[PDB]
Protein backbone atom coordinates (compact mmCIF):
# COMPACT_ATOMS: atom_id res chain seq x y z
CA UNK A 1 0.00 0.00 0.00
CA UNK A 2 1.72 3.30 -0.96
CA UNK A 3 3.20 4.94 2.04
CA UNK A 4 1.75 8.44 1.24
CA UNK A 5 -1.90 6.51 0.74
CA UNK A 6 -3.63 4.98 -1.87
CA UNK A 7 -4.00 1.92 -4.11
CA UNK A 8 -1.00 -0.14 -4.73
CA UNK A 9 -0.64 -1.40 -8.30
CA UNK A 10 1.85 -3.39 -10.29
CA UNK A 11 -0.18 -2.40 -13.40
CA UNK A 12 -1.21 1.33 -12.46
CA UNK A 13 -3.27 3.36 -15.22
CA UNK A 14 -0.47 3.68 -17.85
CA UNK A 15 1.35 7.09 -18.65
CA UNK A 16 -0.23 9.13 -21.48
CA UNK A 17 2.64 11.44 -23.26
CA UNK A 18 1.82 14.14 -25.09
CA UNK A 19 4.12 16.40 -27.06
CA UNK A 20 3.90 18.90 -30.17
CA UNK A 21 5.47 17.81 -33.63
CA UNK A 22 8.19 19.80 -34.31
CA UNK A 23 7.90 22.67 -37.17
CA UNK A 24 10.74 23.55 -38.58
CA UNK A 25 11.55 26.98 -40.23
CA UNK A 26 12.92 27.54 -43.43
CA UNK A 27 15.67 25.82 -43.88
CA UNK A 28 18.25 26.92 -46.40
CA UNK A 29 18.64 26.40 -49.58
CA UNK A 30 22.29 24.39 -49.70
CA UNK A 31 21.74 20.88 -48.01
CA UNK A 32 23.15 20.86 -44.31
CA UNK A 33 23.80 17.75 -42.65
CA UNK A 34 23.23 19.30 -38.98
CA UNK A 35 20.20 18.75 -37.64
CA UNK A 36 17.93 21.62 -37.78
CA UNK A 37 17.75 23.84 -34.63
CA UNK A 38 15.06 26.74 -36.14
CA UNK A 39 11.41 26.08 -35.54
CA UNK A 40 8.25 27.76 -35.62
CA UNK A 41 7.08 28.85 -31.96
CA UNK A 42 4.31 26.41 -31.50
CA UNK A 43 1.79 25.69 -28.75
CA UNK A 44 -1.59 23.92 -28.45
CA UNK A 45 -4.58 23.59 -26.63
CA UNK A 46 -7.52 21.20 -25.84
CA UNK A 47 -9.86 19.49 -23.78
CA UNK A 48 -9.10 16.25 -21.58
CA UNK A 49 -11.61 13.93 -20.14
CA UNK A 50 -11.59 11.08 -17.50
CA UNK A 51 -14.13 8.88 -16.42
CA UNK A 52 -13.43 6.31 -13.70
CA UNK A 53 -15.90 3.77 -12.37
CA UNK A 54 -15.86 3.41 -8.58
CA UNK A 55 -17.07 0.08 -6.49
CA UNK A 56 -18.62 1.05 -3.03
CA UNK A 57 -18.75 -1.04 -0.30
CA UNK A 58 -21.82 -0.01 1.81
CA UNK A 59 -22.30 0.05 5.38
CA UNK A 60 -24.32 -2.64 7.44
CA UNK A 61 -23.41 -1.37 10.98
CA UNK A 62 -26.16 -1.79 13.88
CA UNK A 63 -25.12 0.72 15.91
CA UNK A 64 -27.76 3.10 17.59
CA UNK A 65 -26.63 6.42 18.05
CA UNK A 66 -25.55 8.76 15.18
CA UNK A 67 -22.22 8.32 13.28
CA UNK A 68 -19.99 11.69 12.75
CA UNK A 69 -20.45 13.29 9.90
CA UNK A 70 -18.57 15.55 7.54
CA UNK A 71 -20.58 18.43 7.59
CA UNK A 72 -20.25 22.65 6.16
CA UNK A 73 -20.68 24.46 9.28
CA UNK A 74 -23.68 26.93 8.88
CA UNK A 75 -22.32 29.91 10.55
CA UNK A 76 -21.96 33.38 8.73
CA UNK A 77 -18.83 33.51 6.81
CA UNK A 78 -17.04 35.83 4.13
CA UNK A 79 -17.12 33.46 1.81
CA UNK A 80 -18.83 29.47 0.75
CA UNK A 81 -16.21 27.09 1.53
CA UNK A 82 -15.01 24.78 -1.30
CA UNK A 83 -15.83 27.82 -3.91
CA UNK A 84 -14.62 31.01 -5.39
CA UNK A 85 -13.54 34.33 -4.23
CA UNK A 86 -14.57 37.86 -5.01
CA UNK A 87 -11.44 37.49 -7.75
CA UNK A 88 -12.94 33.60 -9.20
CA UNK A 89 -9.75 31.87 -6.74
CA UNK A 90 -10.95 28.90 -6.14
CA UNK A 91 -9.40 27.42 -2.88
CA UNK A 92 -9.83 24.29 -0.60
CA UNK A 93 -10.18 24.86 2.76
CA UNK A 94 -9.21 22.31 4.43
CA UNK A 95 -7.75 18.37 4.06
CA UNK A 96 -11.00 15.94 3.82
CA UNK A 97 -10.14 12.38 5.00
CA UNK A 98 -12.39 9.80 4.07
CA UNK A 99 -13.34 7.55 7.86
CA UNK A 100 -16.21 9.11 9.94
CA UNK A 101 -18.05 6.04 9.53
CA UNK A 102 -17.52 3.63 12.25
CA UNK A 103 -17.66 -0.15 12.76
CA UNK A 104 -16.23 -2.95 15.12
CA UNK A 105 -12.70 -4.25 15.53
CA UNK B 1 -51.52 -22.50 18.39
CA UNK B 2 -50.70 -24.00 22.59
CA UNK B 3 -49.74 -22.88 25.73
CA UNK B 4 -45.94 -24.24 25.14
CA UNK B 5 -45.56 -22.96 22.14
CA UNK B 6 -44.45 -19.14 20.75
CA UNK B 7 -46.96 -17.34 18.64
CA UNK B 8 -44.30 -14.83 17.22
CA UNK B 9 -40.58 -14.06 16.88
CA UNK B 10 -38.84 -10.74 17.78
CA UNK B 11 -38.57 -8.64 14.55
CA UNK B 12 -36.69 -5.10 14.97
CA UNK B 13 -34.73 -4.13 12.46
CA UNK B 14 -34.24 -1.76 9.22
CA UNK B 15 -33.69 -2.49 5.76
CA UNK B 16 -32.60 0.10 3.29
CA UNK B 17 -33.20 -0.63 -0.50
CA UNK B 18 -32.64 1.60 -2.80
CA UNK B 19 -35.71 3.78 -3.01
CA UNK B 20 -37.38 2.31 0.22
CA UNK B 21 -36.76 1.86 3.98
CA UNK B 22 -38.65 -0.59 5.81
CA UNK B 23 -38.47 -0.18 9.60
CA UNK B 24 -39.28 -2.93 12.14
CA UNK B 25 -39.34 -2.77 15.83
CA UNK B 26 -40.97 -4.93 18.40
CA UNK B 27 -41.63 -3.79 22.16
CA UNK B 28 -43.06 -5.76 25.49
CA UNK B 29 -46.55 -4.29 26.75
CA UNK B 30 -48.44 -4.19 30.12
CA UNK B 31 -52.55 -3.97 30.05
CA UNK B 32 -54.10 -3.48 33.05
CA UNK B 33 -57.64 -3.67 33.55
CA UNK B 34 -58.99 -0.04 33.02
CA UNK B 35 -61.82 1.42 34.99
CA UNK B 36 -62.53 -1.65 36.48
CA UNK B 37 -64.38 -3.39 33.22
CA UNK B 38 -66.83 -0.24 33.56
CA UNK B 39 -67.67 2.79 30.90
CA UNK B 40 -67.67 5.90 32.80
CA UNK B 41 -69.31 9.69 31.86
CA UNK B 42 -66.44 12.07 32.35
CA UNK B 43 -66.03 16.00 32.50
CA UNK B 44 -64.77 19.07 34.01
CA UNK B 45 -67.32 18.68 37.08
CA UNK B 46 -65.72 15.08 37.75
CA UNK B 47 -61.94 16.57 37.08
CA UNK B 48 -63.07 19.74 38.91
CA UNK B 49 -62.63 21.84 36.11
CA UNK B 50 -63.60 25.58 36.71
CA UNK B 51 -63.08 27.40 33.38
CA UNK B 52 -65.40 27.61 30.20
CA UNK B 53 -62.19 27.51 27.89
CA UNK B 54 -61.59 23.73 29.64
CA UNK B 55 -65.08 22.37 29.58
CA UNK B 56 -65.40 19.13 28.33
CA UNK B 57 -67.49 16.20 28.28
CA UNK B 58 -66.71 12.41 27.22
CA UNK B 59 -66.24 8.90 28.30
CA UNK B 60 -63.37 7.03 29.59
CA UNK B 61 -63.63 2.81 28.19
CA UNK B 62 -62.29 -0.05 29.91
CA UNK B 63 -59.72 -0.51 26.57
CA UNK B 64 -56.48 0.56 26.12
CA UNK B 65 -55.18 1.10 22.62
CA UNK B 66 -51.86 0.62 20.49
CA UNK B 67 -49.69 4.33 19.49
CA UNK B 68 -47.14 4.35 17.09
CA UNK B 69 -47.53 7.93 15.58
CA UNK B 70 -43.86 8.59 16.62
CA UNK B 71 -41.07 8.69 14.37
CA UNK B 72 -38.78 7.24 17.18
CA UNK B 73 -40.92 4.35 17.13
CA UNK B 74 -39.90 3.36 14.09
CA UNK B 75 -36.53 4.62 13.70
CA UNK B 76 -33.16 4.53 14.99
CA UNK B 77 -31.29 7.36 15.68
CA UNK B 78 -28.54 6.03 13.31
CA UNK B 79 -31.36 5.31 11.14
CA UNK B 80 -32.49 8.77 10.86
CA UNK B 81 -29.03 10.45 10.49
CA UNK B 82 -29.35 8.16 7.02
CA UNK B 83 -33.19 9.02 6.34
CA UNK B 84 -32.14 13.08 6.71
CA UNK B 85 -28.55 13.27 5.50
CA UNK B 86 -29.08 11.37 1.99
CA UNK B 87 -32.65 11.53 1.10
CA UNK B 88 -34.60 14.92 -0.15
CA UNK B 89 -38.13 13.39 0.91
CA UNK B 90 -39.81 10.14 2.40
CA UNK B 91 -43.10 9.20 3.07
CA UNK B 92 -44.90 6.10 4.20
CA UNK B 93 -46.30 3.23 1.94
CA UNK B 94 -47.43 0.28 3.96
CA UNK B 95 -47.92 -1.14 7.19
CA UNK B 96 -47.73 -4.60 8.79
CA UNK B 97 -48.78 -4.64 12.50
CA UNK B 98 -48.59 -7.80 14.79
CA UNK B 99 -49.66 -8.52 18.52
CA UNK B 100 -48.35 -12.44 19.98
CA UNK B 101 -47.34 -13.54 23.18
CA UNK B 102 -50.32 -13.36 24.59
CA UNK B 103 -49.86 -13.95 28.75
CA UNK B 104 -52.67 -13.10 30.75
CA UNK B 105 -51.52 -13.10 34.51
Amino acid sequence: SPLMGGFGMKHPPPQILIKNTPVPADPPTAFNKDKLNSFITQYSTGQVSVEIEWELQKENSKRWNPEIQYTSNYYKSNNVEFAVNTEGVYSEPRPIGTRYLTRNL
Amino acid sequence: DGVGSSSGNWHCDSQWLGDRVITTSTRTWALPTYNNHLYKQISNSTSGGSSNDNAYFGYSTPWGYFDFNRFHCHFSPRDWQRLINNNWGFRPKRLNFKLFNIQVK
